[PDB]
RNA sequence: UGAUAUUGAAAUUGCUUUCUAACCCGCACCACUUAUCGUGGUGGGAGACAGUGUCAGGCGGGCAGUUUGA
RNA sequence: UGAGUAGCGAAAGACGGGUGAGAAUCCCGUCCACCGAUUGACUAAGGUUUCCAGAGGAAGGCUCGUCCGCUCUGGGUUAGUCGGGUCCUAAGCUGAGGCCGACAGGCGUAGGCGAUGGAUAACAGGUUGAUAUUCCUGUACCACCUAUAAUCGUAUCGAUGGGGGGACGCAGUAGGAUAGGCGAAGCGUGCGAUUGGAUUGCACGUCUAAGCAGUAAGGCGCUGAGCUGUGAUGGGGAGAAGUUCGAGUCGUUGAUUUCACACUGCCGAGAAAAGCCUCUAGAUAGAAAAUAGGUGCCCGUACCGCAAACCGACACAGGUAGUCAAGAUGAGAAUUCUAAGGUGAGCGAGCGAACUCUCGUUAAGGAACUCGGCAAAAUGACCCCGUAACUUCGGGAGAAGGGGUGCUCUUUAGGGUUAACGCCCAGAAGAGCCGCAGUGAAUAGGCCCAAGCGACUGUUUAUCAAAAACACAGGUCUCUGCUAAACCGUAAGGUGAUGUAUAGGGGCUGACGCCUGCCCGGU
RNA sequence: CUACCCUUGGUCAGGUUGAAGUUCAGGACUGAAUGGAGGACCGAACCGACUUACGUUGAAAAGUGAGCGGAUGAACU
């Protein structure tokens, strides 16, 4: 059976990367809210 | 300049020594042209060519806790005149 | 004319293609083609806003001129051709001092014609203030200098009725009687490729490689998908009127806002 | 669908006609500029109408909250 | 607790010798078996150091383990030409100005990013435990820099501008050529002890890019053209011989490769931009053919990659794009046995109880079973005859129903290739020999008579429903005159459509034949 | 993942039948050849999931065995 995660570096960085979070008001909210918690990895 | 950091002394390094080829670990941001002028400035030798390769950092433990080594840059200069 | 097919399977049984012996050359003129990617019923927002579009063969847009602007220079019909994206055929007309253009070919066209404010025979394109009453024209403008819009399909035509001082009265193919401003050009004749009406596409596959997807009837949808909704077993309409998918009376009701500025121009209905 | 602001000028009779400067044009041409965008000008069309604002009546399971006793 | 219970994840191992505290399992070896349009070779993604060597055996490994994709210590990835960037553009994304909008922001023009496509200069052999068009040897080509340059001069450079080209679908055969395959000549070894034989028996039979020509065909005296021959090459590989030596042939078959989207047919009418070549704008002003040298950046490159290393929590019968793809049998990439190369399944040893599962056979009967011939049997290949109703004239039709098939030897019109000889593909007929049986295994339609539904091919409830449901070609009614109607959005902007009533949206019906009656109370 | 779409690609052993058209002979039409159409036919790769068996603290949170359907297209990828 074909499962739901089919890894892809290009897609992963295009849809969850840093530059794609820094492009929205809400992506910036996401990164700020991960820094409030103090995560090690911000983006993916 | 001091872009050259270390000589490599391995089994394969010494093996290629016979072919008159020398290996160095250089800084992670240089060409193979800066390596060329650097070696020719330091050792006063004529360089025939220079290969270059990057190595990943590989994860090493030595204890409770994990972590990578350093990414390193392995240049290989083939001399034309002189040695070392 | 249409050419029958013998019933050798179930799917060419009742199916007629169109014969193409009014076509001269099969490859187009490279200087005039344009890419034309399929925006399959999706708008700029990416959403499907017109149903039943999608798929189909590739297309290369031919730059047809409907302006028909020239300083009374001659032309000459090189060759009729096929245009994948309109019912009518097109004709490569070369001009006297060496220009290439595409006209919509009216029926009976190989001669070589002109454009001007006053010549008239089939092919020419002149202003409606130089056309006598009873003539049939095609590819009429509506605003002076925009190209023609009306009577432009395959088998279309429009008679010039009488004339006002500033307007001329056209009878459209839908029975529409209208005033059109008397400086809007029009081409003489009828639009060829008249057999297009009679073709029988003959199979669901042939409908499907013209960019037409299956039209599901609203009566078999669920109640949240269509006003004709569900109901155990087949149910009738069960409403006072039929409704569109979006809750609009879809039969009989006049839905004409238009622009409410042609109303001083539209004499008759249809 | 009305009233009223943008909104003017003349006539017969609030109704009706005409006309240009407003407003408007997914009309043409020119310049920005080796841009089917936009802005400006010029020609043309429409024209105090449309579009828009505020008030009002109507239709309105298209969508919404709900009720549907013991 | 259940309980020393179920399970230990499809399958063939055996033995000898080692190593060792300890061996069914680790190493070696011989034999045996399994895959072989793949369990082999190479790659994209993805993983991310698992790759290699020397040590280790507390944990992981469904048992063991001296072993390991595990632990420790050291190592390993080499590019002017390979795949990306310093080239080009699709969809899409972003978009200064700009338009729209409670703010946030949406949209969008010039422009830019964006490969899965276009363009673009290197091949053969050797090598190490780990790289390999990268290192090394041999022979090349490309861009730029430099000096000498025979022959300087509107000769050079030419736009980001103009033009041509690039530049394109789908099917169908026909042809050329080559790869590969097969068979006999030249070499190279062995020549037998079980009856026999020595005309016997195995294994090999060449090789690049580039540069010189010139070449089926094709297109318009031009443009492109597979290919072949030559040197490259006194070089390298080479079964095998003793650092020194060693053959490299004609015959036939031939692709799914390539000429090549070529030619032809069709209708559904089949990307863009640059590199490229031109022309002048316009810089007013070198040599490219040659001689010699020189520089050439970044990123990836290890290993697995139908898998124990990727996605499934697992060392999981599942899923995973593309490339190469041999012999005998054949239409064939089918079936069966093998090649190349690779594997023997990470629990075993007994005994051969019930019972369950997979598989085989069965006297007489032959659906008597059951809700139902469900399951299993049967038929099945190629050549031959023969073939109903009905029908939209195509079909039904592989209708149904029957016959033949092995080996040998004779005669004997055949086909292709060749200067013939010689190979290659097809038979007729006749005479015989055998058996229970001759497509002797494997692979491979049961059929017929009727009724109902749907015309048909197709789609559907991922994970209990594949149908009579949906779609469909066709019919019809209805709206819409173009800034069309309809839909998305608050609007801008869009789609409809770079379309324009033979068109576009919506409702119902659903091939085709014949038909489609009455009513406007009411909504 | 999945449903539809857009752009750009790739895959689909083999064999059978024989539409128009055409040309030849006849006399609009006949027969012979040639041609090679089709959501044509049989059938592997590939894509499905009809039937039954097994499995159901599974090898697998949907699989396997035997058969089965499409297989140049409204195909698959």
């Amino acid at each position: 059976v074909k499962r739901t995660y089919q890894p892809n570096k290009r897609k992963h960085s295009k849809v969850h990367g840093f530059r794609k979070r820094m492009s929205t008001k809400n992506g910036r909210k996401v990164l700020a809210r991960r820094r409030r918690k103090g995560r090690k990895v911000l983006s993916a | 300049r001091d872009i050259l950091k270390r000589p490599v002394i391995t089994e394969k390094s010494s093996e290629a020594m016979a072919e008159d080829k020398y290996t160095f670990d250089v800084d992670t941001r240089v060409n193979k042209t800066q390596v060329k002028m650097a070696v020719e400035e330091i050792f006063n030798v004529k360089v025939a060519s220079v290969n270059i390769m990057n190595y990943k950092p590989k994860k090493k433990r030595m204890g409770r806790y994990q972590g990578y080594t350093n990414k390193r840059r392995k240049a290989i200069v083939t001399l034309k005149e002189g040695s070392i | 004319a249409i050419k029958k097919y013998k019933p050798i399977t179930n799917g060419r049984r009742n199916m007629t293609s169109l014969d193409f012996a009014e076509i001269t050359k099969t490859t187009p003129e490279k200087s005039l083609l344009k890419p034309l990617p399929k925006k399959a019923g999706r708008n700029n927002q990416g959403k499907l806003t017109v149903r039943h579009h999608g798929g189909g063969h590739k297309r290369q847009y031919r730059v047809i001129d409907f302006k028909r602007n020239k300083d009374g220079i001659n032309a000459k019909v090189d060759s009729i051709q096929y245009d994948p994206n309109r019912s009518a055929n097109i004709a490569l007309v070369v001009y006297a001092d060496g220009e290439k253009r595409y006209i919509i070919a009216p029926k009976g066209l190989e001669v070589g014609q002109i454009v001007e404010s006053g010549a008239i025979k089939v092919g020419n394109a002149l202003p409606l203030q130089n056309i006598p009453v009873g003539t049939v024209v095609h590819n009429i403008e509506l605003k002076p200098g925009k190209g023609g819009q009306i009577a432009r399909s395959a088998g279309a035509s429009a008679q010039v009725l009488g004339k006002e001082g500033k307007y001329v009265l056209i009878r459209l193919r839908s029975g529409e009687v209208r005033m059109i401003l008397s400086t809007c050009r029009a081409t003489i004749g009828q639009v060829g490729n008249l057999q297009h009406e009679l073709v029988n596409v003959g199979k669901a596959g042939r409908s499907r490689w013209k960019g037409i997807r299956p039209t599901v009837r609203g009566s078999v949808m669920n109640p949240n998908d269509h006003p004709h909704g569900g109901g155990e077993g087949r149910a009738p309409i069960g409403r006072p009127s039929p409704m569109s998918p979006w809750g609009k009376p879809t039969l009989g009701k006049k839905t004409r806002r238009g622009k409410k500025s042609s109303d001083k121009l539209i004499v008759r209905g249809r």
